[PDB]
């Protein structure tokens, strides 16, 4: 076979262990995500806008007592209009304050006022994985490869404790201190024990089945990886148009073109995720994540050494002190006004 | 030609 004996073995024995992490931390999960207003908006001061979307914005915000640095995600509650909108605001909060894995963003407080809803988080100032892959326009295959892994063990992670994370994108992937990435962005995140039907995501990465308004379920992540794989190691992505139709038409046409540099093992692993028959898509059959992670294209990889946060980062950010911003680019500064009548109460209570 | 900045996502479309 492909593995001699020895090799055979400690792969499985590897394979057990991690069913053993992964009984432990569902067991952990589910006592936080049974058992979910740690601060208020004036213990903070607001220093910098690092990143801004449709209902609101990431601000770095320095603890007034401790000084300690965090970046806090402000929603305004208002713009939280839409019905998918409120519902995936809860699912954000309750799924950050229950989940713990290296790469994934630690929530440190959430609250609500008048106007606005709050979670603060570990800022992580090394910047996103999309800037730096735009400077430099692409990854190489052990520099892409060493990303990819930590998204695979992060997935398998959070679908274990059947969680969809719906929004991968370099946009959404911080670069820390030891050049690891940390996982951001959990506002299409939900628990779905089969399958769920809400149209939502980041076009470039929605799967065929999304755009087709069919109902889907965790393997959309799976084909999600293979377009960012494609796009670390290409420097854009495998379906790239100007407008959102034309991105979707070349989705569900199942066509796929790759640069000539590509290696023939990486090319293999993405005609397999980037898949849309789902009785054919890896992370989707029989074998489950281990299709993936024993895939040629990952071959040098130690999972574990990976998971441990062993193995050298291909690039390690410039850190100049507490509180720097240099890695983050510049956003237009907007007033943070609270008004002096509550809005959207009752439709955010649980929050 | 395509997209080469932020990419915003949809929530509904
Ligand atoms: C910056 C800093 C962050 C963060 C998210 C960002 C931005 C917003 C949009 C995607 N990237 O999440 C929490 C840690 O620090």
């Amino acid at each position: 076979g492909h593995m001699g004996n020895a090799a055979a073995a400690k792969k499985g024995s590897e394979q057990e262990s991690v069913k053993e992490f992964l009984a432990k931390a569902k067991e952990e999960f589910l006592k936080k995500w049974e058992s979910p207003n740690t601060a208020q908006l004036d213990h903070f001061d607001r220093i910098k806008t690092l990143g801004t979307g449709s209902f609101g914005r990431v601000m770095l915000v320095k603890h007034k007592e401790t000084g300690n640095h965090y970046a806090m995600k402000i929603l305004d509650k208002q713009k939280v209009v839409k019905l998918k909108q409120i519902e995936h605001t809860l699912n954000e909060k309750r799924i950050l304050q229950a989940v713990n894995f290296p790469f994934l963003v630690k929530l440190e407080f959430s609250f609500k006022d008048n106007s606005n809803l709050y979670m603060v988080m570990e800022y992580v100032p090394g910047g996103e994985m999309f800037s730096h892959l735009r400077r430099i326009g692409r990854f190489s295959e052990p520099h892409a490869r060493f990303y990819a892994a930590q998204i695979v063990l992060t997935f398998e992670y959070l679908h274990s404790l059947d969680l969809i994370y719906r929004d991968l994108k370099p946009e959404n992937l911080l670069i820390d201190q030891q050049g690891y990435i940390q996982v951001t962005d959990f506002g299409f995140a939900k628990r779905v024990k089969g399958r769920t039907w809400t149209l939502c995501g980041t076009p470039e990465y929605l799967a065929p089945e999304i755009i087709l308004s069919k109902g889907y379920n965790k393997a959309v992540d799976w084909w999600a990886l293979g377009v960012l794989i494609y796009e670390m190691a290409a420097g854009y992505p495998p379906f790239f148009a100007d407008q959102p139709i034309q991105i979707y038409e070349k989705i569900v046409s199942g066509k796929v073109r790759f640069p000539s540099h590509f290696s023939s093992d990486l090319k293999d692993l993405l005609r397999n995720l980037l898949q849309v028959d789902l009785t054919k898509r890896f992370g989707n059959l029989k074998n489950g994540v281990n299709d993936i992670k024993n895939h040629k294209w990952f071959a040098t990889t130690d999972w574990i050494a990976i998971y441990q946060r062993k193995v050298e980062a291909p690039f390690i950010p410039k850190f100049k002190g507490p509180g720097d911003t240099s890695n983050f680019d510049d956003y237009e500064e907007e007033e943070i006004r609270v008004s002096i009548n509550e809005k959207c109460g009752k439709e955010f209570t649980e929050f | 030609a395509g997209r080469t900045g932020r990419r915003q996502a949809i929530h509904d479309i």
